[PDB]
């Protein structure tokens, strides 16, 4: 477990997870609040 | 003062570690041109972490 | 007539001149003064 | 109006664009039929199109001759939503990221292995440091006036 | 042909003379360093300009510097 | 030396082909030649300049001669808007009968149409007959000969100028400013008043009657009396037909402002007044420096005294006087820089304030001139920075310029380079990002979601000078503004007409599309500058090579060690910057052409809407306007655009060939050449013949130069064909 | 020679004549010169703004043109007065 | 193996194989469908057989027909 | 119209320039 | 070069439609014979002409190809 957590703490892995999360939240925002070119 | 385990700032303009801090390892007392041997924590463009400097090229930092 | 000049000079400027010039340069660069 | 533009709510070109767009989708839907999954999708798409144009119409956006929205960024607060307000968002978020990053690097710099902690991040510490960036504006100013942000010619320089 | 110069910062590691592909460098007696030896370039007429020597020097800045210059058959490595 | 490079023993004693290659490219670096004294250097340079001047005059003479002997100037003069100007005739023995007919269209012999604008310029300045042009050519040939004699004369033993003469800055500046620029302008206004303006009104004034044909009815009486207003009375009517007396006036010096109604070009009277004013300014300015008459300023003192009291700029400008006087490279850099700015200004102001008659109506010529000067400007700019770097490596004295304004620049080099980098990054990311956003949304069929910023700041400036479309009621666009009141009775009347006329290039209308392209041009300038500036500052040394100054401006590398030191010399910065220079100039030229093309075609909207995304440029500009060019010669025939078509493809070849030198390096080629040597020596019969210069591969730097040249030549040639064939094929 | 250090330049930099002039005199001259320049501008402004009658550039007057050159001189003189004052003269 | 598996699955749940099988000449092959996010739906073409998706060009449908698949259960 | 004589005169002038050019080149050498 | 040869040759001398009677209409019209013998021909009758689809793909289900075409150039 400890060792696996270290692998999951490696730079490449963390970047992918973080970017996936970031991408996801951006996509989700556009799904519910779509087509915005300004704050209204 | 330059002495074993002392920390100094390099004053050689050609050095990769100019204006940086290093730790004096040993100072030879046989009259060699560059007696002090300073060690750095960062490798140079060649991959070395040590070099020998003269006492004038080194200023003690503390 | 001057009108004939294009047909008398162009052959010389584009063929004879360049040749001799190149030859001279070669002889100049291949010589050991 | 500013720059001779016209409000999109009052621009005929804008409306023409809307009608045309919807027509295209509708013409496609005609081929499919009734509750056919394809037709329902196209139908939903037209709703979104109508909504988008409506939103822009109710907005303060100014359209040009082409009937396309043009943004204003000269500092006027009348059109702040177009650039100023969104701009603050970027600055806040960007500063947050930069500040927290610098903090972590400086924090792990004094560790047993300062280079292992850059390739294998200490997640627990990182999360703590990341949360403390919401007040980056204040912290940064405080660090500047404390002579702890900008260094003083004790850094490596070129030979000349 | 090329010019190779050695500076006082040499430490007599002999690494340079062991890397030259054409025996241009030698180790000569000296007293300025602990090793008691310094490098010399007696036969620069055979330097090809490889700069392998410079790559081997351990000093902060190369104690052995090769300045490329006039080119001859030997320096241009021409077997023909 | 005893071989080809007489000025270099090193190269002369080389046993390979390099001796020949390098000798040719190191010929004009007189400063590095074996045994060169400063005095000789200056003397040889002075003579070389005479030769250059002669070449320029011979070139001008040829244009006049060929236009006069093989052109249609007189016919063009008669019907300027219905005749195509001829440059020179064509005699190619490789042409087929069809080609002879195609290129002979409109005339009786194969001919090339000129896009240089000489006809309009000569028409405006007064030329009306072919015989006149002939006289000019003959005169210039004579002047060229005189200049050649001068070069020989000043290299003779008793006429060689001293080194001191070459360094008398005050006298040269005074003379050059007051005489070369000031008096010359006065002479020009004389010509305009005596010959040009009379011709525009139908009167012939030549060497035959100039001494008996007064330029103005009043005479020089008003001038000396002080009643100068007389020379501005009775300006040509708005119904004046050029080259004729109908509706003519008598004014010779005026400030009408705007364009002649019929020729759509600036009034000649105004140009005369312009040059007269400029003359006085320069003549006065040429009396500022001390030149053996007591009065005057000493440049050294002026520079030394200028040190801000606060100390923010260190010791100030002390020490710069000696540095400039003793460095020819810095002088050249300063000159090239200023000339580069001038060339760009000529291009920008000449298309808006048309100076020559009926030039605006010749679309192709107008397009060529702009692209011509803009490209020259780029080369001139890059050269300035290049010589600036050469200066630091060769002529910079660290001690003389202690705490000088120049030295302090090299102290915060990192700050300058880093910040320029940030600017480039900011501009790059957002400009490209916005373009791609617009492309994607449009592609998905939702153009209403594009991010288009109006160029409000520029629009404001246009309004400030009088434009009214933007509706910004400011300055000259406001009737109540104090500014309007001031010039309303002076020059505004005419200006406000032209600026608010949609059929003129005076302050063309701008829109969201122009915003983006301008920011792209900004990126180009900043990035090109970064490369050049870094090269200059990091030319005397860096962390990788702290001893760079001892190797020179151009060296191959410093070895495969310390990580690898390829392209570390300053010369390489020039090499890298050239590519960016071409790119930026390309963007600038593309913008001008497309915008104008749509305007000329009558559909300004195409640019306004399609310029927002990249696909528009590719499809509605490059693809659409390439149809005339690619059909110069087809499986069904050929037309006069065949030459332009062929050149277009030719350019692509040279450009790509350049890639070979840029991507492939020496090692591979050297080994291959070795095998070829073996073959020749082992093949019977050919063994009889042998070389005297050992065959070797091109050097590292040489290949870089060769490649850059191939890339550059192809770049220019291909665009030259497009800009000409596309414009001519569609509108001509 | 002309190189200087401190908070005020030496009088030698003001030339061969003004270097001997008193600070007050220079100040008086400066104020007068500026006045002439401003007067010229205001007066010329009226001419440019008067209905008609300025055709053929009649608004340009030799006196006003010369007077307008006082403005640049005003700058120089005022700067010089300061230098002289600091120098003690 | 995972790659091949995915292709067959996508041809079972996101394709118009059945319709194409009946009229191979008219219906266009499609085995990829895009989610309706951000106007990317335009990429879902009207291939045929009451189905909208991206027209694939790998030749899976032809191969399956030759093997005799017939159904999407297979 | 440029007459033949005129064209020939021009050519003569050019020749003078050429001979004077060779000298300048050889003097710079 | 090989793939381009395939594309032009086929679209010019093989692919196409044939009427109930014997009338063969190839996609490009047989231009390969007299146009592929010159470099200008390839640039005009192939690259310039056959690229009309990608450049005009915006607003359609083929829009992706247009974007990728541009992205690849970059
Ligand atoms: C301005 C320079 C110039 C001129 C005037 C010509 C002229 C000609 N070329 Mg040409 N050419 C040139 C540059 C030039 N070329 C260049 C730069 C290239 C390289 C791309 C070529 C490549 C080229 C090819 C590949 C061919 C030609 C051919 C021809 C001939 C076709 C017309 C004809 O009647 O052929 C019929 C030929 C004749 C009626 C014979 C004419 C008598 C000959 C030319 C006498 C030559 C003697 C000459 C003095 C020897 C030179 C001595 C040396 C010291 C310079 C014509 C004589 C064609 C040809 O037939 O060549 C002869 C041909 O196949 N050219
Ligand atoms: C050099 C370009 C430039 C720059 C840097 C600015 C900067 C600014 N403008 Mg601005 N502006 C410009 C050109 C420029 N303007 C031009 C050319 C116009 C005319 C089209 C305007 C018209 C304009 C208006 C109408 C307003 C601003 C305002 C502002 C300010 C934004 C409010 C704030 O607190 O921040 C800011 C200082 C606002 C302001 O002053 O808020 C108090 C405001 O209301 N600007
Ligand atoms: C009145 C006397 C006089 C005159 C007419 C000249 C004339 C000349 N001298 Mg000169 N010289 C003089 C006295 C004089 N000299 C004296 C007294 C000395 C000894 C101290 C010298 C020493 C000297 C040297 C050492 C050299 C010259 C050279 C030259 C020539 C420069 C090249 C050329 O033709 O450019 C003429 C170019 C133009 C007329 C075009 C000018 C274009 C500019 C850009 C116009 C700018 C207008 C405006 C400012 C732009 C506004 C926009 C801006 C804000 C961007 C030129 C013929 C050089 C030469 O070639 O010698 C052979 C040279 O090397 N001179
Ligand atoms: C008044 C302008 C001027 C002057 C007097 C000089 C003078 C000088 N420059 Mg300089 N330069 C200039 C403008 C100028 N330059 C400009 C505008 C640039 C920017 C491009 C440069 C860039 C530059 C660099 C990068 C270097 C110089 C160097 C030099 C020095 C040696 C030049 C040399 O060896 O050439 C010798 C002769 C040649 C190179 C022959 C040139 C052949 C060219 C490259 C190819 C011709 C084009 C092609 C053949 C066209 C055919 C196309 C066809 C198929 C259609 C010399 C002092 C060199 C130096 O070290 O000085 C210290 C150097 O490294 N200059
Ligand atoms: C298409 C060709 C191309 C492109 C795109 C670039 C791009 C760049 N070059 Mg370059 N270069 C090229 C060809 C190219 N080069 C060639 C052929 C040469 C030979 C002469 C050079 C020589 C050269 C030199 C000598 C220098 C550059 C520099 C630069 C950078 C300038 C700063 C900039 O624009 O930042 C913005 C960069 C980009 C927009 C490009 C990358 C974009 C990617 C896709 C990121 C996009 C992000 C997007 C906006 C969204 C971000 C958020 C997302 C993560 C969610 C930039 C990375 C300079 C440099 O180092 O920069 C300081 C520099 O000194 N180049
Ligand atoms: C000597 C020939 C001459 C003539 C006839 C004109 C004629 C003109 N100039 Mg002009 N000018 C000239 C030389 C000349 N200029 C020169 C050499 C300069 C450079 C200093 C100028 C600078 C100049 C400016 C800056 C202005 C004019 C203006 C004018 C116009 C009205 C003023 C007038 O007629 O003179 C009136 C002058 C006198 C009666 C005597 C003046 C004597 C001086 C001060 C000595 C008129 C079109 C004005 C105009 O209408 O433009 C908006 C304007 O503002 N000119
Ligand atoms: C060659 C293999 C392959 C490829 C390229 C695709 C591609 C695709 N499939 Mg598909 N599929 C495949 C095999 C494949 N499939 C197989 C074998 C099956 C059977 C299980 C399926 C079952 C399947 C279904 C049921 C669906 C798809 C869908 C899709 C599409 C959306 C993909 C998706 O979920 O995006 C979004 C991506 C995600 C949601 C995943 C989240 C991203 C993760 C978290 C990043 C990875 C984390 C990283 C590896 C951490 C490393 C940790 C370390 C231990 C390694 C896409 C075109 C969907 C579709 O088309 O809907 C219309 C859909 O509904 N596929
Ligand atoms: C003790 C005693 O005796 O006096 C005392 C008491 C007293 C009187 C209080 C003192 C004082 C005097 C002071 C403070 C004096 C002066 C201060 C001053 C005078 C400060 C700036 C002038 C700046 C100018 C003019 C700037 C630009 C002028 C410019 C920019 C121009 O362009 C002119 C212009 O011409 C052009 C080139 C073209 C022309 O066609 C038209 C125009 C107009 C456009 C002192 C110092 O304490 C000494
Ligand atoms: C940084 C810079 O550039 O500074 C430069 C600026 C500048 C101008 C170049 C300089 C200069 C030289 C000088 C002296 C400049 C000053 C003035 C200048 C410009 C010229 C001089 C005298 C003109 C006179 C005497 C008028 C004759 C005019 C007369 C006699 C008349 O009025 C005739 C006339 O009356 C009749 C008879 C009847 C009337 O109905 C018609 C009029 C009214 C027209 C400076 C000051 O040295 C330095
Ligand atoms: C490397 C080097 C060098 C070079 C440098 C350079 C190349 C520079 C450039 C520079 C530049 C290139 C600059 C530019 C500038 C510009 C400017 C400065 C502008 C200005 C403007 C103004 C001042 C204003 C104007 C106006 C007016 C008049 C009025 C109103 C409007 C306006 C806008 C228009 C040398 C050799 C020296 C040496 C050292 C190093
Ligand atoms: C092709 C190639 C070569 C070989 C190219 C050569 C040898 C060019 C040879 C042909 C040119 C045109 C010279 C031929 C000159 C004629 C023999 C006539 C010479 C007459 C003299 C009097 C000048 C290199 O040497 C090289 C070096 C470094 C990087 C890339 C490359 C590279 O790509
Ligand atoms: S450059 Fe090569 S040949 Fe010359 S001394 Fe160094 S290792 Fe020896
Ligand atoms: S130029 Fe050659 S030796 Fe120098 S760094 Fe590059 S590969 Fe190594």
């Amino acid at each position: 477990m400890n060792d696996f957590q270290k692998y999951l703490s490696t730079a490449p892995v963390l970047l992918t997870l973080w970017m996936t999360f970031t991408a996801g939240f951006i996509i989700e925002v556009n799904r519910f609040f779509p087509d915005m070119l300004g704050l209204y | 003062m330059i002495d074993r385990n002392s920390k100094v700032r390099i004053l050689r303009k050609e050095s990769y570690w100019f204006n940086q801090i290093g730790t004096v390892a040993t100072v030879d007392q046989s009259g060699i041109r560059y007696p002090a041997v300073v060690r750095f924590e960062s490798v140079n463009y060649a991959g070395t972490n040590t070099n020998n400097f003269a006492l004038d090229e080194l200023v003690e930092v503390k | 007539a001057a009108s004939f000049l294009p047909s008398i000079l162009v052959p010389l400027v584009g063929l004879i001149f360049p040749a001799f010039s190149m030859a001279l340069f070669f002889l100049y660069v291949q010589t050991d003064d | 109006e500013i720059g001779g533009l016209t409000k999109c709510s009052e621009s005929a070109a804008f409306t023409k664009r809307l009608n045309a767009s919807v027509k295209k989708l509708e013409q496609r839907a005609s081929q499919y039929e009734a509750d056919s999954p394809p037709a329902l999708a196209l139908k939903q798409q037209v709703e979104r199109t109508q909504a988008r144009f409506d939103k822009y119409s109710r907005s303060e956006l100014l359209c040009g001759a082409d009937g396309l929205p043009h943004l204003v960024a000269d500092g006027r607060w009348s059109h702040a939503a177009e650039f100023i307000l969104p701009g603050f968002g970027f600055i806040y978020i960007s500063g947050w990221i930069g500040w927290v990053g610098r903090k972590y690097l400086r924090a792990v710099s004094t560790s047993a292995n300062p280079s292992e902690s850059e390739i294998i991040i200490n997640v627990p510490l990182a999360l703590k440091i990341m949360t403390t960036g919401y007040i980056w504006p204040i912290s940064a100013w405080q660090e500047l006036i404390s002579n702890d942000l900008v260094a003083v010619s004790e850094e490596i320089t070129v030979s000349p | 042909s090329h010019t190779v110069k050695i500076y006082d910062t040499c430490i007599g590691c002999t690494q340079c003379v062991r890397a030259c592909p054409t025996d241009v460098l030698e180790m000569v007696p000296w007293d300025g360093c602990k090793s008691g030896q310094i490098a010399s370039s007696p036969r620069v007429e055979d330097c090809v300009g490889c700069k392998r020597c410079e790559t081997a020097c351990p000093t902060d800045f190369l104690s052995v510097r090769v300045y490329l210059g006039a080119e001859t058959t030997r320096s241009l490595g021409l077997a023909y | 030396a005893t071989k080809f490079p007489k000025f270099s023993q090193a190269l002369a004693q080389d046993p390979a082909t390099r001796r020949i290659w390098y000798g040719i490219a190191t010929a004009h670096d007189l400063e590095a030649h074996d045994g060169m004294t400063e005095e000789n250097l200056y003397q040889k340079i002075f003579a070389s300049h005479f030769g250059h001047l002669a070449i320029i005059f011979l070139w001008t003479s040829g244009n006049l001669f060929h236009v006069a002997w093989q052109g249609n100037f007189e016919k063009w003069v008669s019907n300027p808007l219905k005749t195509r100007p001829i440059a020179h005739s064509i005699w190619d023995p490789h042409f087929g009968e069809s080609a002879l007919k195609a290129f002979s269209k409109g005339n009786t012999y194969p001919v090339n149409i000129t896009f240089s604008g000489l006809y309009q310029w000569w028409y405006t300045i007064g030329f009306r007959t072919n015989q006149e042009l002939y006289k000019g050519s003959i005169g210039l040939l004579l002047l060229a000969s005189v200049l050649l004699i001068a070069g020989w004369l000043h290299l003779q033993p008793k006429f060689r100028p001293s080194l001191s003469w070459f360094k008398n800055n005050e006298s040269r500046l005074n003379h050059h400013l007051s005489g070369l620029l000031g008096f010359s302008s006065l002479a020009w206004t004389g010509h305009l008043v005596h010959v040009a303006i009379p011709a525009s009104r139908g009167v012939h004034v030549g060497w035959d009657n100039f001494l008996t044909t007064p330029p103005h009815p009043a005479g020089l009486t008003p001038f000396f009396t002080g009643n100068w207003t007389v020379y501005a009375e009775n300006p040509d009517s708005a119904t004046h037909v050029f080259n004729t007396s109908e509706g003519s006036g008598t004014a010779i010096l005026t400030f009408l402002g705007g364009f002649h109604p019929q020729t759509q070009s600036l009034w000649l009277s105004d140009m005369a007044h312009h040059h007269l004013a400029i003359a006085v300014v320069f003549i006065v300015a040429g009396h500022m420096y001390r030149t053996n008459f007591g009065i005057g300023h000493n440049m050294k003192e002026i520079l030394d005294a200028h040190r801000p009291p606060g100390g923010r700029l260190g010791a100030g400008h002390v020490g710069l006087f000696e540095t400039i006087t003793n460095s020819l490279h810095m002088q050249l850099g300063l000159a090239l820089a200023c000339l580069g700015v001038a060339t760009s200004l000529t291009a920008q102001h000449m298309y808006a304030l048309t100076p020559y008659a009926y030039l605006s109506k010749d679309f192709t010529t107008e397009a060529a001139l702009y692209t011509h000067h803009q490209y020259i400007a780029g080369f001139l700019m890059v050269g300035a920075f290049a010589h600036g770097a050469i200066f630091f490596v060769r002529d910079y004295d660290p001690e003389l310029n202690k705490n000088n304004v120049l030295a302090r620049m090299l102290e915060h080099k990192e700050a300058i380079i880093s910040h320029l980098s940030w600017a480039s990054l900011f501009l790059g990311f957002h400009t490209l990002g916005l373009y791609i956003h617009n492309d994607t949304v449009v592609a998905f069929g939702q153009p209403e979601k594009q991010i288009l910023f109006e160029p409000l700041f520029a629009e404001y400036i246009q309004a400030a000078s009088g434009k009214a479309v933007y509706q910004f009621n400011v300055l000259l666009a406001s009737s109540t503004s104090p500014a309007t009141a001031a010039g309303n009775q002076v020059w505004l009347p005419g200006w406000l007409e032209a600026i608010n006329n949609p059929k003129t290039d005076l302050f063309l209308k701008i829109g969201p599309g122009d915003f983006l392209v301008h920011h792209a041009i900004a990126l180009g300038l900043h990035v090109t500058a970064l490369i050049l500036v870094k090269g200059a500052l990091d030319a005397r040394g860096s962390k990788l090579m702290p001893d760079k100054k001892d190797f020179g401006y151009s060296f191959p590398c410093d070895g495969p060690g310390r990580g690898g030191t390829c392209d570390i010399s300053a010369w390489d910065a020039f090499y890298l910057a050239m590519f960016w220079m071409l790119n930026t100039i390309g963007w600038v030229t593309f913008y001008w052409h497309w915008k104008h093309m749509t305007i000329w075609g009558g559909n300004p909207g195409q640019f306004d809407e399609s310029s927002n995304y990249i696909m528009g440029w590719l499809r509605d500009y490059l693809w659409l306007n390439s149809s005339p060019l690619i059909n110069g010669y087809n499986p069904f025939g050929m037309n006069n655009l065949s030459v332009w078509s062929w050149m277009f493809l030719f350019g692509h070849l040279i450009w790509a060939t350049g890639f070979m030198f840029l991507i492939s390096w020496r090692g591979y080629w050297q080994e291959l050449i070795e095998t070829l040597v073996w073959a020749h020596e082992r093949t019977p019969l050919a063994n009889l013949i042998r070389w005297r210069d050992k065959p070797v591969a091109l050097s590292i730097v040489q290949a870089r130069l060769v490649g850059l040249v191939h890339f550059s030549v192809g770049y220019i040639l291909t665009y030259a064909a497009f800009v000409i064939a596309s414009t001519s094929g569609k509108f001509a | 020679d002309m190189t200087w250090e401190g908070e005020y330049p030496p009088s030698k930099v003001l030339g061969p004549i003004m270097s001997k002039m008193p600070s007050g005199l220079l100040a008086i001259i400066s104020m007068a010169s500026l006045g002439v320049c401003v007067y010229s501008c205001v007066q010329t402004g009226f001419l440019l703004r008067e209905p008609g009658a300025i055709e053929n550039g009649s608004w340009v007057r030799w006196y006003y043109v010369v007077e307008g050159l006082g403005g640049p001189l005003a700058w120089g003189t005022h700067v010089a007065s300061w230098i002289q004052r600091k120098n003690g003269m | 193996f995972l790659w091949i598996s995915g292709m067959h699955f996508h041809g079972a749940y996101f394709s118009n194989y059945s319709a194409w099988l009946t009229d191979p000449i008219s219906i266009k092959q499609s085995s990829q469908v895009v989610w309706p996010i951000v106007g990317q739906e335009i990429l879902n073409a009207d291939v045929g057989g009451n189905f909208q998706g991206i027209q694939t060009t790998s030749g899976w449908f032809q191969m399956w027909r030759a093997e005799g698949i017939t159904s999407e259960v297979e | 119209m440029i007459t033949d004589f005129q064209v020939y005169i021009a050519l003569m002038a050019a020749l003078l320039a050429s001979v004077l050019a060779i000298r300048l080149g050889a003097t710079l050498y | 070069v090989v793939i381009f040869h395939f594309s032009w040759k086929m679209q010019s001398d093989v692919w196409g439609t044939i009427t109930p009677d014997g009338a063969i209409s190839h996609i490009t019209g047989g231009n390969f014979a007299q146009s592929s013998i010159t470099i200008n021909g390839w640039l005009r009758d192939f690259l310039w002409s056959q690229a009309s689809q990608v450049i005009q793909s915006y607003g359609s289900a083929s829009s992706a190809y247009g974007l990728i075409f541009l992205g690849a150039h970059f």
